[PDB]
RNA sequence: ACAAUGGAUUCUGGUAUGUUCUAGCGCUUGUACUAAGUCUCAUGUACUAACAUCGAUUGC
RNA sequence: ACGAAUCUCUUUGCCUUUUGGCUUAGAUCAAGUGUAGUAUCUGUUCUUUUCAUGUAACAACUAAUGACCUCAGAGGCUC
């Protein structure tokens, strides 16, 4: 066995109850900090 | 960098590691999305009383159809329901449009010399020889007809 | 405290000390436990129990020897 | 001599015998299952006796 | 919700008597003692000049489910421990109420995130449902080894001598001691009788009680205290052969005494637990022979 | 009548991995005889390199 | 050829231990010797380290155990 299809995907219900870590990712650094509004 | 290292010491690493898609696993994530779309469309055509067992067996006709496509063997299952056969042929042609177009795109990269992986050169060779014979076998049938 | 290099050891006379012998004695009881567990198995092969059975007679004889010295 | 437990492979590993695990209680109902619980407790203690 | 959190549950007697208290909030301080999951640690001091910081040990979810304060973990009403609270409600509803706690770290965290009350926390935090059970507490107050060779030992126990003034001894032999009646209660009753209170400073008396043999002995230093122990005991029982025995008088109990006239030591009563039980069984006849 | 000068190095590499290793007590029942260690060389065997091996001419 | 119940049996219904991904079918279908590394065993060389007859007279030993008594375990005595 040991090589299986998925019967269901991993839900975000499980990651929502966890405690956060607060680790600093390079793509979550501040950029494009001002929004543009249409006329 | 060191702030990520020291907080990973004091707190451990997070359990919510979501892996982004990559060149390494794009063929793996394509089939997971392709199997879910086939499993959705058949489960909605079903009248009633379909479980995790019957959804498990029908996805093996999806795999068998794509091996028959690559072999240029006609996939015809005796007793297959005509709505459900229509669904699989819709998604085998959908996967074939990605498989053939990736063979055209990567061929143009190998000619330019523009950073093709050593595995992909063996993979693009193996794709075109199926496309050449599929074009060869089709040309044989147009003379015979 | 180590003593792994030292035999069981079958000879007794060489170590005069008893407190050291306190450690040597466990060095034997442990094997008694391992093999003893190794005595009952689902297969229950005669050859494996049969060798273990001889080891049990050899150990019991050693217990007789330690008792005799005392 | 007591039976030894299988040692924890990780930190939050679970001993299933010690605790009823992620217990979900039956939803409260209007039918007052009070004597049924007494009889089931008496039969369970009788079984373990 | 991390931006909408309840105020902490603390007792009045943890906060104390003063009016304004400067309390320090740390938004993820220590982790809870019960659910092992982090919370807002509040800590404070009763007065400004105090010397003890009073921390909140548990989170507000574990404090709500048990209805206890976070600091001393006593019940918010009645101010009693949880083990005694769930026992008092057990005598009213005639069924066992109990808050049970998981030993498992995944099942300490699971049991806290549910919004139920545990144990007597349905009865408490409802004032109507708590006062009537106190009224139901009030009606309860309206009710308000034959094979052993013991013969080596009983030669050394006195058992044949009298409790008079005239012998001047240090040691005595206390028999008829129940399996209750703790060793401190017999030294306090003797020291109350002599007024030699705080006896453990000067070591005026030393007492050995077995609690299996139902027998004991108490040794005095300075033998002139022995006549004070004899003369301060008035009530005695005379066996119908003779041989009067004084009675120490622990509440509702009676403990007989005879001057040992030597030091008994430990092990006079017995040298094995199976052996000591037969000495209580030996005595039970002599008590019945002394009285009846 | 020509003065034109790019590079550069680290990391991810067959035993991996897995298990057991309670000494220090939780109350009640139940005087059976003498082989050291390290270093170097040689030979033998086993495993291993996911090592390598054919480049060219003749007197019946 | 219509039994109110039990068991056994036949046929429909149920399938009730009743194939759990991917890609270049994922890839291949091959003699000995030579060299390097590790481990085991044997041989040799070098160095280091472990002790000391008979008779007569005198002294010590066969400290520990048991019992009794005083003091708050020790001291004395006897066997
Ligand atoms: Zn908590
Ligand atoms: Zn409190």
């Amino acid at each position: 066995t040991s090589h299986r299809p998925q019967l269901e995907a991993r839900s975000g219900a499980k990651a929502a109850a966890y405690t956060p870590t607060g680790i600093e990712h390079a793509r979550l650094l501040p950029g494009h900090t001002t929004l543009k509004y249409r006329k | 960098y060191i702030g990520n290292l020291i907080t990973r010491q004091f707190e451990g690493r997070s359990n919510e590691i979501v892996k982004t898609t990559t060149k390494q696993r794009l063929d793996a994530y394509y089939d997971l999305e392709l199997r879910n779309s086939v499993m959705d469309d058949i489960l909605e055509m079903m009248p009633e009383s379909i479980r995790q067992k019957k959804a498990r067996t029908i996805l093996q006709h999806l795999s068998e159809a794509w091996r028959c496509w690559k072999a240029n063997i006609p996939w015809d299952v005796p007793g297959m329901p005509a709505p459900i056969k229509k669904i699989i042929e819709r998604y085998i042609k959908s996967k074939a449009d990605a498989w053939v177009s990736a063979a055209h795109y990567n061929r143009e990269r190998i000619k330019r010399g523009a950073h093709v992986e050593k595995t992909m050169v063996k993979k693009n060779l193996g794709r075109l020889t199926r496309l050449w014979i599929k074009n060869e076998q089709e040309r044989q049938r147009q003379i015979q007809k | 405290k180590d003593y792994s290099r030292y035999q069981r050891p079958r000879n007794v006379s060489k170590v005069k000390s008893i407190k050291e012998a306190n450690e040597w004695k466990r060095q034997v009881s442990k094997e008694i436990k391992q093999k003893s567990t190794r005595i009952y198995d689902p297969s229950l092969n005669e050859m494996q129990i049969a060798e273990l059975n001889d080891e049990l007679n050899n150990l019991f004889k050693e217990w007789k020897r330690w008792q005799w010295h005392i | 001599v007591a039976i030894k437990k299988p040692k924890k492979k990780y930190g939050t590993d679970i001993d299933y015998n010690e605790d009823i695990v992620y217990e979900q209680a039956p939803m409260p109902g209007i039918y007052d299952t009070s004597t049924e619980d007494r009889q089931i407790k008496k039969k369970f203690e009788q079984f373990e006796r | 919700d991390e931006i909408n959190e309840p105020p902490p549950n603390i007792c009045e007697q943890c906060l104390g008597d003063e009016a304004n208290i400067r309390m320090t909030k740390i938004p993820q301080g220590s982790e809870c003692k019960i659910c092992t999951l982090p919370f807002t640690l509040y800590h404070f001091k009763t007065s400004k000049r105090s010397n003890n910081i009073i921390k909140t040990l548990i989170c507000v979810r574990c404090a709500t489910q048990r209805n206890i304060c976070q600091c001393c973990m006593l019940d918010s009403r009645w101010h009693i421990p949880i083990q005694l609270r769930d026992h008092l409600i057990s005598l009213v509803n005639e069924e066992n109420v109990m808050t049970e706690e998981a030993k498992n770290d995944m099942m300490k965290r699971f049991l806290s995130l549910k919004n139920v009350k545990l144990g007597g926390a349905q009865i408490t935090s409802d004032p109507s449902e708590a006062d009537n059970i106190v009224d139901k507490l009030k009606n309860i107050l309206l009710r308000a080894y034959a094979s052993v060779d013991i013969s080596h030992i009983l030669k050394k126990l006195p058992l044949n001598e009298s409790f008079l003034k005239n012998p001047s001894t240090k040691s005595f032999f206390l028999y008829n001691i129940d399996a209750s009646i703790p060793e401190w209660k017999i030294t306090d009753t003797v020291s109350q009788l002599l007024g030699i209170k705080k006896w453990k400073d000067g070591n005026s008396l030393s007492l050995i009680v077995n609690h299996k043999a139902k027998c004991g002995g108490l040794r005095f230093q300075s033998s002139e205290l022995g006549e004070r122990f004899v003369s301060k005991i008035s009530e005695t029982l005379v066996t119908p052969k003779g041989l009067k025995r004084g009675v120490l008088l622990i509440d509702r109990f009676r403990i007989f005494i005879i001057p040992w006239s030597s030091g008994f030591s430990a092990a006079s009563f017995g040298t094995n637990t199976a052996e000591n039980i037969k000495l209580s069984l030996s005595l039970n006849k002599l008590i019945q022979l002394e009285l009846g």
